[PDB]
Order: structure tokens, then sequence, then C-alpha cells
RNA sequence: ACUGGUACGGACAAUAUCUAGCGAGGCUGUCUGAUCAGGCAUUGCGUAAGCAGUAGAGUAGCCGUUACGAUCUGCUGAGA
């Protein structure tokens, strides 16, 4: 739903 | 390069909370350097690291 | 070299005496784990009785000093 | 000069019963071992140590 | 209050190009960061040759 | 150990109110003798016994 | 109508401490002639002997503002607190050690 | 020498308890020389710092063009 963060890259 | 870049930018926040540090509250009276008096040891260490003879 | 949290020891604490009481938690901390500098207690106050930030970093010889880091 | 009841009573250093926390206490000046002021204006009062 | 003002409500992601109207398109986005930090990074390095030198 | 006559006299003698002296914390045996306006003045001019610097604070 | 203004660098110099061709670098980038900083249109000359740096300005220049120029130099290289910069006769200065305990 | 009031256009304005001793995120004002960061005013009353863009109210160079620069976007549901 919040889709991709930065931490998630 | 760009561990450079990262070591600068480390080095100005220390360099600004040290700044902030030894700066103070509501100014006090001054104490001049020209009528204090240092040791000799923490001057060498100073123009150690600073990279002299 | 240790990190003290004193936002969680300081919890609660009336306002008017957090800055004295986070001076008998450090005593405290090191008394757990193992005499304060001025330099130490200018860190404490450095914003009043209403002052001591989050976290601080701290070296213990027993001898409890500041230490400059640039954040904690 | 000290409390005679405490010193009566008389580790403890370093940590008549009436209003005593829970009974016990610490009492570190018998462990170890006239006057008058003007108060509600006029009326005498007379304090002494009890030696 | 305005919806699509206010940063964290999806109105605001969906008309502002954050949110698609997945992986693939926010890396899309993001493209072309690591040289804008590349070229922070050598102007730093660049502009600062005595920090470099107390480095040393 | 007990300076106050000499920061009394330290302060007289250089005019600048007790507010503004400064007795080197680490010469309490030499300041501790200077009885007299006379050791006083040799202890300020030995740098001893020192005078603060007016307050830097903008009008 | 041209003043004259002396720095003596002799004794940080020999020490190794102190590059006056980099001070004399300093101020030819920063006097700031009418307000705007590299603007010397020969009003102002900056010399360097080795040990004596001259200055000769015929535009406004003061004592105050060659000591201020030096100490931010001095605080660039962080020598602030070790290196004085005192004036010895009227426009002739120096630079000198503070107070050091053997 | 480079001071102002004018008519006009647009919003304001009124404490009890025990112990040792004795003992009947934003805004207003203000201060750290200015940003950044904080202190005080008895909680006073959700996109970080920094930087970049040729976009940008306006300040400042010439008859295609220095420099500064409010505000806006990006890094950034980031930062705490």
């Amino acid at each position: 739903f919040m889709g991709t963060l930065k931490k998630d890259l | 390069i760009k561990e450079k870049a990262a070591w600068i930018r480390n080095r100005q926040k220390t360099m600004i909370a040290e700044a902030r540090n030894r700066k103070s509250l509501k100014n006090k009276a001054i104490m001049p350097r020209s009528k204090l008096t240092k040791s000799f040891g923490k001057m060498e260490e100073h123009m150690s690291t600073l990279g002299h003879d | 070299e240790y990190t003290i949290n004193l936002h969680k020891r300081l919890h609660g604490v009336s306002f008017k005496k957090r800055a004295p009481r986070a001076v008998k938690e450090i005593k405290k901390f090191a008394k757990l784990h193992m005499r304060l500098a001025p330099e130490l207690n200018q860190a404490i106050w450095k914003r009043g009785v209403k002052g001591v930030e989050y976290r601080l970093r701290l070296r213990i010889s027993s001898y409890v000093e500041p230490v400059l880091v640039a954040s904690a | 000069r000290v409390s005679f009841k405490n010193t009566r009573e008389t580790q403890v250093l370093d940590h008549f019963n009436s209003s005593i926390g829970r009974k016990a206490r610490w009492p570190a000046k018998s462990v170890k071992f006239r006057r008058r002021t003007y108060r509600a204006h006029g009326r005498i009062n007379k304090y002494e140590s009890s030696p | 209050r305005n919806p699509r003002k206010l940063k964290w409500t999806k109105a605001f992601r969906k008309a502002a190009g954050k949110e698609l109207a997945e992986r693939a398109f926010y890396k899309n986005r993001m493209r072309g960061n690591k040289e804008k930090d590349f070229l922070r990074d050598k102007k730093l390095v660049e502009s600062n040759p005595e920090l470099l030198r107390i480095r040393e | 150990a007990n300076l106050r006559t000499q920061k009394r006299l330290a302060a007289s003698v250089v005019g600048v109110g007790k507010r503004k002296v400064w007795l080197d914390p680490n010469e309490t045996s030499e300041i501790a003798q200077a009885n007299s306006r006379n050791a006083i003045r040799k202890l300020v001019k030995n740098g001893t016994i020192v005078k603060k610097a007016v307050t830097v604070h903008s009008k | 109508i041209a003043k004259t203004f002396t720095v003596d660098v002799s004794s940080p110099t020999e020490n190794g401490v102190f590059d006056p061709a980099s001070y004399a670098k300093y101020l030819i980038d920063h006097i700031k002639v009418e307000g705007a900083v590299g603007n010397l249109g020969n009003a102002v000359t900056v010399t360097e002997d080795g040990t004596v740096v001259t200055v000769v300005s015929t535009a406004k220049f003061s004592g105050k503002y060659l000591k201020y120029l030096t100490k931010k130099y001095l605080k660039k290289n962080q020598l602030r607190d070790w290196i004085r910069f005192v004036s010895t006769k009227t426009n002739e200065y120096r630079l000198a050690f503070y107070q050091v305990t053997p």
C-alpha cells in the first residue's frame, strides 16, 4: 500500500 | 572520491558542534589569551596534529 | 565510551529540576557499569534546568568526561 | 547534646515511636555518640534541649 | 482542508507523480540521484583542500 | 585558604569590582600571603591576579 | 597619501608553522577595496620578502583591518590560540607566540 | 542635502507524606554578530539541514548580456 520507501532501495 | 566528501561533512559537523560547545549562554567577562599561560604539551600535540615539525 | 539516554531517565521529572537530576543519574550510571568533570557539568547545564537532551556520549575511566561527537 | 529518646532507642549510618515510618529509624547523631523566641505575638515559647 | 495539498494524503501523491496512476516506477522516479550525489561530492572535495590535508 | 580579603583588595586596586577579578585557583598558597595592597599589585603584575575584560555584547 | 603597513612574520616562520606566501595570497585575495573583493586597481599593493609583508595603500586602509584579516587567516589555519598579531611601532606589526610554560 | 507627509487604489485597527537535624509541526515577541541550532515568555499562542534549477516578486551591470535574490520544484511520506 505505502509503496517503495527510501530505505527499501 | 565519495569517501573524502563524507569525511569533509563529518569534520564540518564536528567543528560546528565544538563551536557550539565552546559558545555559552548570556555573555560573561572574557579572560584574554595574552594574560593567561598555556602549557607546552598541548601546544606540541596541536602542532603535531596540524602537521608541522 | 558509553551512550546515556537521559530522555528515559528524566521522563516524568519536574522541568524545574531536570538538569540537576541528570547529574545524579550519570553518577548513578557510572555506578552501574563501573567524580564528574566540570566540562561534563557544563554539557549538562548547556540549556538550563530545562536542558539535558535525549542522548549524551560519555567516556568513563571512576572519572566521567564528555566527548566531542557530531551526533549521538 | 543529643536527644535523650533517640539515644535511649540506640551499617546504620549508610542505611518513643510516634509517627515513625514503617517502626525503625536511622538516627545518625545518636549513633555517632535553653532558648526562647516569640511566636503568636507576645506569648512566650521556651525551647529546651534534652541531653 | 484540502487533501490535495497535504503531502501525506494519497490524492497529493496521485496528483503530483508520486504514486502510479510499482517498484520500477519508483526506481524510474529516482533516476540520476547517484549522479547528483557524485557531483555534490566532487564539488565538496575540490572546494576544501586544507581539510583534505589535515585528513592526511 | 580564605581569599575574601585578597579578592576585595584586588577589586579595589584594579578598580573593576569583584565581578571582574580572577584569582588563580592553582596559586591559593601565594595569594593567601598577600595581605597588603603592594603584594596585590605585585601579584597583578606577575599575572597571578588577572582583570577580566568587559563582556562583548552589542549595545 | 600612500600609507605603508609592515608585518613581521619571522618568529612563526623560523619555527616552521607559518607560510608567508600563503598569508600574502590571502591578503591579495581578501583586501576588499570599495566593498568588493579583488578590486585592487593598483591602489593596494602587497609584497612578500620572505619574512616581512609590506602593504602599501592609497585607498581606505587601517591597521585594524589588516589585523582583522590576519586574525581571520590565523583562525582559518586554526593558529588563533597560539599566534598573536601585535604592534611594535606605529603601523609596524609582527606575529608573536603566546606565553607558554616551559 | 536625499526628508517626508499627501490625495488615491486594497486588509487590520482596543500542595499534602517519609527521612537527617532542631523542637513547642507552525506562528508572535526577545537574545546568542547573520544562517544552522537553542534559551526565555508558567505547553507564550507532517516533508529536515544543505544544495541545485535558468523557473523565480524584486535589488543591481550594457543599449545578447555581471552579480544578489524573496517565493516555487527536485533530492524528500523525507527528518525527528
